[PDB]
This record gives structure tokens, sequence and C-alpha cells, in this order.
């Protein structure tokens, strides 16, 4: 009855906040699943540039068995749902290693102003391509400016540039 | 004569004292094995062999119990224990003689399997030998 | 001890993948 | 024409350099293994195909060795480590082209074999593919 | 009948995703194997089952060997002209010059 988008293949992906809810479907929801949930982890970044859940609210919950919306049919389920706009701060970081991520925008310009993006790397070689993906992001992030916390985990790619 | 052999791949992760059920099914030749039900009904009595490896999940547990069963009796058993939360397959392979109307399927004693997608880290795959 | 050697191989049918293993290991020294 | 297969699982540990003696024979047309020499007498020349599994002592050794061993040559082999002295499999397939009277049989170097008695854990298991 | 069966154990160490070819082989009745290549081509269309065991040795630091093993058997339809081989996705793979610890085996079950 609902509608969901599922995103494979995607060694990085990118899209607005409208980029991901067309039909116009209250309660529509967009899901990423990992490539290989043991050599490939999952770091996504979303602007609340734009207070999306201003227009509509908007959560996120990880999930291991495949589900469009049942998963969320009983929310109940909890698994870390993360509203995405409660945010303290300008940009929202988080970083997921089960095997699917889903994104919630359900009703209780700017279509084009947000944007989310997620990487993949492999927690063993990343590849110098996202190395410098995860790049950009751990500089933009220690500022958006208190340069004090940006755990975004790296292990085997310090950033040839302010790192090491 | 008789061709029957069957090879399924887990799909969803299994915990707890539960039957295995393996539904990415690759090769199914004669439709005996039902990935839904996840077990393998004899109907052409004889001997089979029955091989499978199921994967510890990672970061959770450290014992993996998976014992292929055929009906009630346990006929066989495999453990995979790491310390440090790591992968390790619990595998076995049994030679079987089947008769008619015999039930086969993994059980899983404790433990949490993975949960691979199609990747088919955990997998079963048996075929018959001999016709009675 | 902590470190760790994961391995993935691969046996795959005109490059289509039909078997994967895992062998994730750590000896803490 | 002939039909040839065999699968025993281990009841007793085997410690040191020695064949380990599988007894809890499951299925055993031909009736070509004697659990008493824990060998392989080949009758039938042709393609044999022998899978064997081993666990190792939890507890009591760190790494055991294990050999399948076709008269005095060794043919395949298997290494099961693990420092914090958990269990960990040593297994290994293997298809071989027998002669006329030969003997295949495993032979443990180094280390502690563990054998549920009735848990059959570890198994050895062949069967006769195609008659030369 | 098909007459195909082989089985073989690596000797030179691999590395990177380079494809593993198993060189050792004891027996390739049918010669459809090809030991230096480590790689099988299907020319009877069939069922084949397969299987593959790897020793993984790697470690760091005192420095050990750690020593594991990577194992899976499949049951695989090919058809005429497949190919069939075990691709080291990464990672290493110890290998004995005559000691024989990885395996790869396959033989056919059914003729198509
Ligand atoms: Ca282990
Ligand atoms: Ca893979
Ligand atoms: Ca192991």
């Amino acid at each position: 009855f609902w509608c969901s988008t599922l995103v494979k293949g995607v060694i990085y992906g990118s899209y607005s906040v409208s980029e991901m809810f067309p039909k116009n479907f209250t309660n529509c929801t967009w899901t990423l699943e990992n490539p290989d949930p043991t050599k490939y982890s999952i770091y996504l970044k979303f602007s609340k540039k734009d207070l999306s859940c201003s227009n509509f609210s908007l959560l996120a919950y990880q999930f291991d068995h495949f589900s469009h919306e049942k998963i969320k049919d009983l929310l109940r389920k909890n698994h870390s749902i993360m509203q995405l706009c409660n945010s303290k701060n300008a940009f929202v970081f988080l970083q997921y290693d089960k095997n699917f991520i889903q994104i919630r925008r359900v009703f209780p310009e700017e279509d084009q102003k947000s944007f989310f993006e997620f990487l993949v790397l492999n927690k063993v070689s990343p590849s110098q391509f996202g190395c410098h993906v995860l790049c950009t992001w751990l500089e933009s992030c220690l500022k958006s400016g208190r340069t004090e916390s940006c755990g975004i985990m790296y292990t085997k790619c310090t950033c040839p540039q302010h790192l090491g | 004569v008789p061709r029957v052999a069957f090879y399924a791949g887990l799909k969803n992760p299994h915990e707890g004292y539960e039957v295995l059920k393996f539904d990415d099914v690759v090769t199914n030749l004669g439709n005996n094995y039902d990935a839904a039900s996840g077990k393998f009904t004899c109907n052409i009595p004889g001997t089979y062999f029955f091989t499978y490896h199921v994967l510890m999940r990672g970061g959770d547990g450290t014992s993996m119990w998976a014992d292929l069963c055929k009906n009630g009796q346990v006929r066989a058993s495999a453990i995979a224990q790491d310390a440090d939360q790591n992968y390790d397959y619990a595998s076995n392979s049994v030679i079987l003689h089947l008769d008619a109307g015999d039930e086969v399927f993994i059980k899983l004693d404790g433990g949490k399997a993975h949960g691979g997608n199609s990747n088919k880290y955990s997998t079963f795959s048996g075929f018959i030998i001999y016709s009675d």
C-alpha cells in the first residue's frame, strides 16, 4: 500500500529531502541496503540546514530483515529510531553497520535546499575516493564552528590533509 | 534415473532455538526442499549426502551450535567459538539413509546466525546417491 | 591482544558470485 | 554397478600421533570401514570422495594438526588453531583415485582431538563416484 | 556418462584481488581444469558439486600467523562454456609447497 524506494549497488549517493518523496504519499519511506554487512559500513550525513520536520516529520530506523513498511508498522521495534531534525547541531552525522537503514517521511526551493548523502567503506582497505569523501565530511564537521568532536572513525584511512 | 538435488542459501538472521529456514534457493531438482519449510522431505527412499555451513553473527555471542537433524533425532552437530566476536563457521557434512517420508533440517541449538541477504554465506546443499 | 586479520574468498560463475567464505580471526598475541 | 558409501562419527577422544578410531558408524553400505583399525580398505578401484571434520579439544591444546593419508602419503591436511583454547573445526574434503586394496585414514599430527560420544561432532564420511 | 572430476591444492601464496589458481592438481579426470589457470571450464553441461577450503595466514604485533579456514560447498547448474573459479576478494591465503592445505575439488553429479 505504501511507497518505498531501495538504493543498492551504490558506493555513494546524494538526494535532497524531496529527491526521495515524489509520489507525495504521506508515510512514504526510503530504504538503503548495505552491500556486505561484514566488509562495508554505512556513514550518512543530512544537512538540517532545512527543517524537513518543519514541513514534515522525519525519522530513521535500522533493520536486518527486509521490510518496506512493516518494520515501521510496529515502529515500537524502536530500533535506535533517530528523529532527523531534533539536531542541536547544523549537521547531523550518524553511522550504521546493520543490514538495512530506513528513513520514514510521515505526515502526522527547500525541497532542493536540504540534502542527504551516504557512503560505504571497506573497514579494511578503504578507497581513496571514498577516503576523500570521508575527508570532506570530517573537515566540514569538526567545524559546522566547534572543532571539538567529530568521531567519524576512519581507521585505515586518515586524511592526507590535516590528519596524522 | 532419479534426479534429486537441492541447494539453498540462508537469507534472514535466525537466533535462538528455532529451525533455520534457508530461502535463497539456487538449485532445486525434483522440488523436494521447500525454502519456506526450510526442510527436506524425502519421497524417494535411498541414501543422501547433506552438507551445511552456518555463519556465526559477528559482534554478538561467542558460541554457535548448528545441528542437522533428520526427523526428531539429531544426527549431526557443529560448534563455532571465537572469544573476540569474530566470524567462524559451524559446518558439517553427513551421509544419511533416508527411507520414504523422512524430514531433515538444520536446527539451531542457541546462538545467532548471520543474516546474509544474497551473498550466500550460510549454505545448505544435498543430493541423493543411491535408490533403495 | 587485539589486531584483526579477515579474508573474503569468492567463487563466481562468469563473474556472478556463487559462493562466499569469510575467515576472521585474531590470535591474541 | 558398485555401490559403496560410509559415514562414521567419532566417539572417544584421541591424542598424539595416531589413527583416529571412528566408531559411531551411522551408514555403512558395502562395509569397507573397520572401526577397529580406523581404515577404509578399498576393495573396488575407482574414484572416491572423502570429507572429514575434527573438533579441537576445548581447554587443552591450542593447535592440532590433522592429515588424511592414503597408504603412507599425506594427501590432505588441516590445522585448527585458537589461542583462547576454544573449539575450532579442522575440516577438509578430497577426491582421490584409490587403487585396489589401499587404505585411507585420518592421522592426528599433534594436538588433542575432541569427540562427542553421540553429539556426532567430528565426522568422517566418504563414497565412491566412479568405478574403474 | 560424463566422466568429469578434479581436485587440486595450492602451492604459491596469493594476494590482492587476483583469482586463486590452484596448481597442484592431484586428480584432473576429464582434463577440464587447468592447474596453472586454477579455473574450470564446463565442457559437459549439468549439475556439478563444488567445494573449496582456504587457509588464511596473517597477523601483527610478539608476532604470530593467524590460521583459520574459509570454506564452502555448493551445487551449480553449469552449461556449455561456463567458467568456475575461486577469486580471493581480499586478505591472505597460506600456501603449502607440498603440504596441501588449501583445496578446491569438484565433480559432476548429473548430465544434462
Ligand atoms: Ca576461530
Ligand atoms: Ca562477496
Ligand atoms: Ca574455523
